[PDB]
């Protein structure tokens, strides 16, 4: 008896953490582009 | 001179706000991938398991019946 | 002995190619909003 | 003229932001949903994993202790 | 015989609904900043 | 005049945007840490899920062996 090998089933991660840095940079930045007449 | 402060900040931000959408693009677009390839992977997980547990079936019931002839 | 089915378990996938594709439209012609006094 | 102009760019730029952000809105919906429905599948299999091992378990010690038996 | 043992194995699940009811809610609110001169 | 009128609804349009891209970060990092808990855990259903069916295989491999042994 030899069952089927299912070892090679992988689940990738994901890894936006430098989208998600840059997005609270942009929404901390966009203070430095209002305007003070 | 307020008309160049104002057009100034507005490139400003709208400069800010097309990298923030080209990051949130290429976030949604990483995260479309990595679902539907975790997806795939639960889809071919559920094909294997099917496949081993009616193969594991299969002999049990030959186990079982092969023990019935033997008592 | 009857092991239970499970065939039926289904993992759905997502489509969002249309909205990726908007953001990027947006990101890009967002030049054509600049102001050029 | 110019204020003409700076309103003008204003208000396209807002336009295609509300319309990008109706799609960033959309994208992460469906992502939601599409996560949620994965994570419900697999916690699902889970349970009719741990199911099915535990009949297979139950029929194999009933096979080892039938066997003992003959044995 | 004993199996190992699977059920502590869990699959959380996001609850982002507030941050896409938000989005939606500031795509509507932006006509209110629309200039009219 | 009309100035103040710009500068006010650029102001309010950038802190909307601002609150927008804070909300947007936070839900894809929300998204991310779900789906890779996720895959940790479809990684993890299939580490214990071959080692499960390793052992169903030899316990098999001993019934199937022990019962040629009785006939």
């Amino acid at each position: 008896v030899d069952l089927g090998d299912i070892s090679g089933i992988n689940a990738s991660v994901v890894n936006i953490q430098k989208e998600i840095d840059r997005l609270n940079e942009v929404a901390k930045n966009l203070n430095e582009s209002l305007i003070d007449l | 001179e307020n008309q160049k402060l104002i057009a100034n900040q507005f490139n400003s931000a709208i400069g800010k706000i097309q990298d923030s959408f080209s990051s949130t693009a290429s976030a949604l677009g990483k995260l479309q991938d990595v679902v539907n390839q975790n997806a795939q992977a639960l889809n071919t997980l559920v094909k294997q398991l099917s496949s081993n547990f009616g193969a594991i079936s299969s002999v049990l019931n030959d186990i079982l019946s092969r023990l019935d002839k033997v008592e």
